[PDB]
């Protein structure tokens, strides 16, 4: 059995078991990261004690989520119900699959990419959806409405933001997009495209302040899991904001995968500081943004994008 | 080449992995541990919206992976496409299809 | 293809429509008005019409892969925007009584004239496909405009589902025959089959399929239940536009279809074709007979009319003044569902909220109305075949053609379709004179339409020449 | 290639029964999802990319989600539908199945007397769509943005609440 | 080296068994539904045949077929709403107030 | 001529008249029946909520539904409900169902001493504490005919005022958790911290300190009262202004805040509002300058 076609193909087998497991623990610590970095921003300490600076209270965590009671509700759909957490995991996960994080370490080279990040927030949305009918409570059912209804109207420009990059690109292939930052990121150019694309990753993540409740009937780790597919679906975005905007891998004098953890961690960071700061804006306000400023914003832009690229090519 | 097959089973095995892995986590916590409004039609419009719009924008993202090999004349038809889009837009806003609070 | 200036100055119509869509959207945004957002839509819509001159000073071109430009195009786009402008004179008064907003009605009919001079102007399936849809989602709109009411939402829910169905046949069928064929071009439907084997199975299928949805959008015998129950809760602005120019943009684009591609010389098509017609004619005439509502009766009209038209069709590629014989044809016919429709639609005019009946109480009309029931009458006789009308101009070219084909059958359907629609006309126009027990410009330039078409019947079947002369000019390339 | 197709293909297959003779609106959407996920894994599996990526984001992205919409609004809970088994009921189904089965034949008939060299699954990349569709296909696309605007403008005058 | 005729075979399985949610229904949300399911087996009739032939044409077809899906699922909705917001039901047997 | 006599403190199916002389004060045995039957009426109120028994009308027209809030809210204001008549987001009739924080207050007070009922008077406004001691201590010193000292007054005005920063700071910091932001709460409190760290050295207890007597107070000022008070007068101003410029000064919780639910004179002085609503609607009145107590005209 030695032979080199199959050690390759266990070597990238590997790699991309080796990236999941990485992306998963680092969702994982990340919640515990947030709890302590809220405290940094607030003045305090946060969770110090279980372990060595407090890194062993993730486990306590797992441990406890996991030898919870394990509990559906009497009068609710049992397939939704389990298929809601499922689905707020594993989408935004793959999501994830497409980033590139170093030259030659790559889980899927897809022609799709962007694209592919596209299908998997649209099937993201399923989840609240499916949250909020298996639960069988019409508080939790508005709530649901209300969460896709802000999903769905900022899904609905975040492509846009992404076709910036995109054009300047040519491809939507993400190692194109990277190579193509080889002289000037793309936060330079696509500014507009940079902060629409990071309202959208921050609306479709539900997280603050575009939040709000759906999560009341799930308990133990069906709660675990929409708690850590919100983490995971953060790093997902701070990664994909980094190979889009700010070149990826790429980077001067350390090496790549030096660069391209130090900014998807001060996007994580990034996140964090915008959940403590900023306050909760109210509906109508949230969706007039979403709708009436942020779209028309992707639309001028990739039109102007279109006319610079066009005036570029002699 | 063996470069793309390995990349096929790479893909496959992380799909398989991280469905597997979130199945095993479920399995995992429903076996450990003991045991003891009439909606309005405002969110039927905004999916609409967001419906009509997505297929417009999926003809933008038809046009901007390939607007070098368009020249100009795939610039001013994707202009009028804007136009338009923005026009129905303009609409929406200005009869309050797109206000929640009346 | 690019796009050139020749191309760009072929394209007036299109372009002149959109963008009075556009402005009038705008309008709409900016304040609603309702004479405003009407005098720009007629406005753009003879801006159209007048713009047609300048095409025609561009010559015939082929402009896209898509789109062809020749006097066919010219023709049925004039028909078209005539029937469209006529809707928007017979709306503005049936929406003076309209509660709800009335602006959006000008918009739909703009975008379905659009889609009709869209399908006039196609030389492709998808153009065929996207002309068919871009007139049956404004009529979705308008069909329902008035939903509170309950005939209307009926209407709109039947005509809606059905048409879904027919474009999801429609499309099965194109894309069976584009994977036979390997070209979507009109021309290129059967040129990979040579020496007598134009008889390919999966290219029969597919047409068979577009020919179902196209026999649901021309109301053809077994796809016509739906005529009359549409016809019938519809607006009657609505239903001037349904009967005039969805079945005249569909059936021109039909007749390019079978002229251009190479699979329509096959006779399984044309027997099935002929029995479809001979039905058409049959049923359409025969379902009228007892009928007391003049919408439905004038659904059973337009089935039967369009067997005719079929008549007309199966023969294209035998005779010679067949797609004359159909312009001359769709022109009368035309005019003569303008009138009726509009004399149906001026006495349903102002809406009289949805909760009260639209019923039409044709019995003495001529002792209020005397004008409008001479309009009637004369467009009664007209849709009979009897002479001195332009239906008659129209019927004596459908039985010619048929007699240029020993197509003897239909001929024959021909006949008893008229002795039988001869029967319910002349007692709808007789029903006019027997004895039973407005105010606005708009209503008296709705009444000068259907006054003029009349006169135009009137004059063009005792001197059809001009008509005739109009539609020979209106050569397509060959 | 070809067992990726042929499975996802068998999949959608038994999702759309599934989804035809099902009382949970539900549980319909979410076959119909699944369905179209495995058509779009049949997309995926013929080289044509767009079509696949345009099914998951939009067809089941879109639709789909609307439809969800729908029914959750309606908070249908089988009135008068859970409760009946009309289609259930042979007298209701064995003659449009009957009429349907003789249907697939005549077309299956018809699809079996065709040249037929196969299917080499060349990936056929979007950026060759987007250079058809902004090409030879212009005004396609400009009478297509106008359809969406007209569907637009009719679902908003119809579905209003006042 | 998949062949087209199983393609379409695959198409029009989906196509009638539409259909036949389309007929045998009596909800029109599902009435709906099985419109859905014939439109797109229509659209992936069109992309299996535009990649038998390699051509731009099945995937361009394809575009335009999911704008009227989308348009048309739309539409129905609105209807659907407007017929349950007015009559408190979705019985299609029971609209059929014109007849004959 | 009532529109709606019902009971407000107690519960609907209560026998007697608690505040009646022979209405016996305390509590009575507990019973786990009288609790799960009650469980039962807490389930089916949802099921038999009648809007005529709460005085609204044309409950379920059937374009209203009905909210309840309650009984639970994730604040520290307390546990009550309130039930809304709705219109899709819009309310149009609303009752609140309170007495769910009823404890007997004055029914203790007529069965403690003058003096052993104080611990009693602090627990009425519980972010109030001395303030709330006040009132009490100068009645019962009216009803003594007792004129405390200089240093009594000064000492209760200064407490008062400790404590009313005290609430006020805890107010602004839970309307701004209210609007959103999360973060000046923890810094808001550690200057509760402070003041609870003067207070603890006066008083010896941090938020009921039971210090006010009849005729003075408790103890004496400790030595090293001064101190403590210039370190938190020192500390106070720049927290105040970086409160300020963090939410009060904000464009969303101005947008979240301006305009909402606003009244005039005639509404509150109908309604017998009184503190920071009735001086916000123009009227200038506060009882420390127009009826002024405790020695408040010396400052
Ligand atoms: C709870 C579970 C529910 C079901 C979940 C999914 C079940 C199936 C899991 C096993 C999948 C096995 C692997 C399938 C093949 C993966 C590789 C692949 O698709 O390769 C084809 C193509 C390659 O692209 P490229 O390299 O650019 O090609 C150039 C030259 N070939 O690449 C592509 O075409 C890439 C695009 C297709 C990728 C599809 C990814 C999965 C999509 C479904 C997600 C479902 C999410 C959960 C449910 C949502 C709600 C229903
Ligand atoms: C195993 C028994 C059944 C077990 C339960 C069901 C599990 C899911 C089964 C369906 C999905 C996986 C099917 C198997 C895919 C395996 C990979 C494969 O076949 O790749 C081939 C090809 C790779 O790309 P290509 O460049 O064409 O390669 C040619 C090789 N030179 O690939 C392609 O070109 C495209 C590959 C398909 C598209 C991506 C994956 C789509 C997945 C859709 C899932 C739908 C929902 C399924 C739900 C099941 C449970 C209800
Ligand atoms: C990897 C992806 C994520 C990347 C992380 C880093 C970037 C995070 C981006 C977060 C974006 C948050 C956007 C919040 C938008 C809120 C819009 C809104 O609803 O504003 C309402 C408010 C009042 O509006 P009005 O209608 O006038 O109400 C008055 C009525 N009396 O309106 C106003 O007060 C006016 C101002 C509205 C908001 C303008 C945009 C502010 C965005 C937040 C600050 C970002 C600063 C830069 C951060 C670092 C970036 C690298
Ligand atoms: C937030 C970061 C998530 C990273 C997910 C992927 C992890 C892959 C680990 C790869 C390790 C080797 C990288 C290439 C070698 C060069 C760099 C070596 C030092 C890190
Ligand atoms: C043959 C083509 C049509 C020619 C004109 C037909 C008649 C049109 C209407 C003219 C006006 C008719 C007035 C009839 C009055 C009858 C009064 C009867 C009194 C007992
Ligand atoms: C109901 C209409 C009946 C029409 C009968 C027409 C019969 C025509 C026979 C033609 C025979 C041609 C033989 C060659």
């Amino acid at each position: 059995w030695i032979s080199p076609e199959l050690i390759e193909i266990l070597l990238t087998i590997l790699k991309a078991v080796v990236i999941l497991l990485v992306v998963v623990t680092c969702g994982a610590f990340m919640s515990f990261g947030e709890r302590r970095l809220l405290g940094l921003f607030q003045n305090r300490y946060g969770p110090n004690r279980v372990g060595w600076g407090g890194s062993l209270q993730l486990v306590a965590d797992m441990i406890k989520m996991f030898f919870k009671e394990d509990w559906i509700p009497k009068f609710s759909d049992r397939v939704i119900f389990t298929l809601a957490p499922m689905i707020a995991f594993t989408s935004l996960l793959l999501a994830f699959a497409i980033v590139p994080v170093s030259p030659g370490w790559v889980v899927a080279d897809l022609n799709i990419g962007i694209l592919f990040f596209l299908m998997m927030a649209g099937l993201a949305v399923y989840a609240v959806l499916f949250a909020g009918w298996s639960s069988n409570n019409k508080y939790s059912l508005l709530g649901a409405m209300r969460a896709s209804a802000q999903t769905l109207s900022y899904e609905v420009f975040l492509g846009l933001s992404l076709m910036g990059v995109v054009a300047q690109a040519g491809s939507f292939n993400m190692t194109d997009i990277v190579n193509s930052q080889a002289h000037v990121w793309n936060v330079i150019p696509q500014f507009f495209g940079f902060i629409t694309f990071a309202i959208a990753g921050v609306a479709v993540c539900h997280r603050h302040p575009f939040d709000q409740g759906y999560h009341i009937e799930y308990s133990g780790m069906k709660f675990g899991l929409f708690f850590v597919g919100e983490y995971i679906g953060i790093v997902t975005i701070s990664a994909l904001m980094v190979t889009l905007f700010f070149g990826g891998w790429q980077g001067p004098l350390l090496p790549p995968f030096i660069w391209f953890a130090l900014k998807t961690a001060f996007f994580m960071m990034m996140f964090i500081l915008i959940r403590a700061s900023l306050p909760r804006p109210r509906y109508d306000q949230v969706m007039s943004f979403g709708w009436k400023i942020c779209l028309p914003l992707t639309l001028i832009n990739l039109l102007v994008t279109a006319a610079v690229i066009l005036w570029q090519a002699q | 080449s063996t470069e793309v097959i390995a990349h096929h089973w790479a893909f496959a095995i992380f799909l398989i992995v991280a469905i597997g892995l979130c199945c095993l986590m479920l399995v995992g916590g429903w076996f450990l541990g003991g045991r003891a409004l009439r909606l309005s039609a405002k969110f039927y419009l905004v999916a609409m919206f967001f419906v009509i719009f997505d297929v417009e924008a999926l003809y933008l993202f038809a046009w901007s992976t390939s607007i070098r090999e368009s020249g100009w004349v795939g610039f001013v038809e994707a202009a009028i496409f804007i136009f338009v889009l923005l026009a129905g837009l303009v609409y929406l806003v200005r009869i309050g299809a797109l206000d929640w609070t009346p | 293809m690019t796009i050139t200036p020749q191309n760009l100055i072929a394209l007036l119509p299109l372009l002149i429509v959109g963008l009075t869509v556009v402005v009038v959207m705008l309008s709409i945004a900016w304040r609603r008005n309702h004479f405003l957002n009407a005098t720009l839509s007629v406005i753009g819509l003879n801006a159209a019409l007048v713009s047609l001159w300048f095409v025609g000073q561009a010559g015939a071109m082929d402009v896209t892969p898509l789109m062809r430009v020749d006097g066919f195009a010219m023709l049925y786009t004039g028909l078209v925007l005539l029937a469209s402008l006529a809707t928007c004179t017979f709306a503005y008064p049936w929406l003076e009584g309209y509660n709800d907003n009335k602006d959006e009605f000008y918009l739909l009919v703009l975008i379905a004239a659009l889609g009709g001079i869209l399908l006039a102007n196609a030389n492709h399936l998808a153009s065929l496909f996207l002309g068919i849809e871009l007139i049956s989602l404004p009529l979705f709109g308008l069909v329902g405009y008035a939903f509170r009411q309950k005939r209307s939402l009926e209407a709109s829910i039947k005509y809606t589902i059905l048409s879904a169905a027919a474009s999801s046949f429609l499309l099965f069928g194109m894309a069976l025959v584009y994977a036979q064929s390997g070209d979507l071009s009109f021309v290129a439907l059967g040129k990979n089959l040579g020496d007598g084997m134009l008889n390919e199975p999966l290219l029969l299928a597919g047409f068979g399929l577009m020919i179902v949805g196209l026999g649901f959008k021309l109301s053809l015998v077994p796809f016509h239940l739906w005529t009359p129950d549409v016809y019938q809760g519809a607006p009657a602005p609505v239903s001037t536009f349904l009967a005039t120019a969805s079945k005249i943009a569909i059936f021109g684009v039909v007749m390019r279809l079978f002229l251009y591609a190479p699979v329509g010389d096959s006779e399984a098509i044309r027997v099935v074709l002929a029995i479809i017609a001979f039905a058409s004619i049959i049923f359409g005439n025969l379902m009228a007979l007892s009928q007391t509502n003049i919408k439905r009766l004038l659904g059973y009209s337009s089935i039967s009319h369009l067997g005719y038209l079929l008549v007309a069709l199966i023969a294209l590629q035998t005779g010679e003044m067949s797609m004359e014989a159909v312009g001359v044809y769709l022109a009368g016919y035309l005019f003569s569902s303008l009138g009726a429709f509009g004399v149906v639609s001026l006495m349903s005019s102002p809406y009289r909220g949805p909760d009260a009946d639209s019923l039409f109480s044709y019995r003495g009309l001529f002792w209020h109305r005397p004008i409008l029931a001479a309009v009637m009458t004369v467009m009664m006789l007209s849709l009979a075949g009897i002479p001195m009308t332009l239906g008659f101009i129209g019927k004596f070219y459908v039985l010619a053609v048929g007699v240029q084909a020993h197509l003897w059958w239909l001929v024959g359907a021909v006949v008893v379709g008229s002795a039988i629609g001869l029967y319910y006309y002349l007692r709808v126009a007789v029903s006019l004179y027997l004895h039973a027990p407005p105010s606005n410009w708009q209503y008296s330039a709705g009444g000068i339409v259907v006054l003029i078409s009349a006169l135009l019947v009137l004059v063009l079947g005792v001197w059809p020449q001009p008509l005739i002369s109009i539609v020979r000019l209106a050569m397509p390339l060959m | 290639m070809e067992f990726a197709f042929y499975i996802c293909g068998l999949i959608a297959i038994l999702a759309t029964l599934r989804v035809i003779t099902h009382t949970n609106p539900v549980h319909a959407l979410l076959y119909l999802i699944i369905s179209l996920l495995a058509i779009s894994g049949v997309f995926f599996s013929l080289g044509a990319y767009f079509a696949g990526a345009l099914e998951i984001i939009v067809y089941a992205g879109a639709i789909m989600v609307l439809f969800v919409f729908v029914v959750m609004m309606l908070n249908l809970g089988g009135s008068e539908i859970e409760q009946e088994r009309q289609w259930l009921k042979p007298q209701v189904w064995i003659g449009p199945a009957i009429l349907s089965a003789i249907m697939l034949v005549v077309i299956v008939y018809a699809i079996l007397g065709v040249n037929d060299q196969g299917i080499d699954g060349t990936p056929i990349s979007a950026k060759a769509v987007g250079i058809t569709l902004f090409g030879p296909y212009v005004l396609a696309v400009e009478l297509a943005s106008m359809l969406l605007l007209a569907g637009l403008v009719v679902a908003f005058h119809v579905g209003r609440e006042e | 080296m998949i062949p087209l005729q199983h393609g379409l075979i695959l198409a029009a399985i989906l196509f009638v068994l539409g259909l036949t949610g389309l007929v045998i229904r009596r909800n029109l949300l599902f009435m709906l539904i099985g419109l859905e399911i014939m439109i797109n087996a229509s659209a992936l009739a069109f992309v299996v045949a535009g990649s038998y032939w390699g051509q731009t044409d099945g995937q361009v077809m394809y575009i335009l077929a999911i704008s009227l899906a989308a348009a048309e699922a739309s539409i129905g909705l609105a209807l659907l709403l407007q017929l349950h917001r007015r009559r408190q039901n979705l019985n299609i047997d029971s609209v059929s107030e014109m007849r004959g | 001529g009532h529109p709606n006599l019902r009971r407000i403190m107690m519960p609907q199916t209560w026998k007697g008249h608690p505040l009646r002389k022979d209405y016996p004060a305390r509590a009575t045995e507990f019973s786990p029946f009288e609790l799960t039957k009650a469980k039962q009426d807490l389930e089916m109120e949802a099921l038999t909520f009648k809007p005529e028994e709460w005085g609204m009308k044309r409950g379920t027209n059937e374009d209203f539904m009905f909210l309840n809030l309650g009984p639970n809210h994730p604040s520290a204001h307390g546990a009550f409900r309130i039930v809304l008549q709705l219109d899709g987001e819009e309310i149009v009739d609303c009752v609140p169902d309170i007495g769910y924080h009823h404890r007997g207050a004055e029914k203790m007070g007529e069965r403690q001493s003058w003096h052993s009922y104080i611990p009693y008077t602090d627990r009425i406004e519980y972010l109030g504490g001395c303030v709330n001691e006040m009132p009490y201590v100068l009645a019962v010193e009216k009803l003594a005919g007792i004129t405390v000292p200089d240093r009594v007054n000064v000492i209760r005005v200064m407490l008062s005022e400790l404590f009313r920063i005290n609430s006020h700071l805890l107010y602004i910091s839970t309307f701004i958790q209210d609007v959103g932001a999360m973060t000046p709460v923890f810094f808001a409190f550690t200057d509760r911290q402070k003041i609870y760290d003067l207070v603890e050295a006066i008083t010896g207890f941090r938020m009921h300190p039971a210090w006010f007597r009849i005729g003075g107070v408790a103890h004496d000022l400790p030595r090293g009262w001064d101190r403590l008070l210039r370190e938190f007068l020192d500390w106070m101003p720049k927290r105040l202004a970086s409160y300020e410029k963090a939410a009060l000064q904000n464009t969303i919780l101005k947008g979240r805040s301006q305009g909402v639910a606003a009244y005039g004179a005639k509404e509150a002085l109908e309604w017998g509002t009184t503190g920071a609503g009735l001086r916000a609607t123009g009227i200038d009145f506060d009882v420390r300058k127009a009826r002024p107590y405790s020695g408040y005209e010396n400052f």
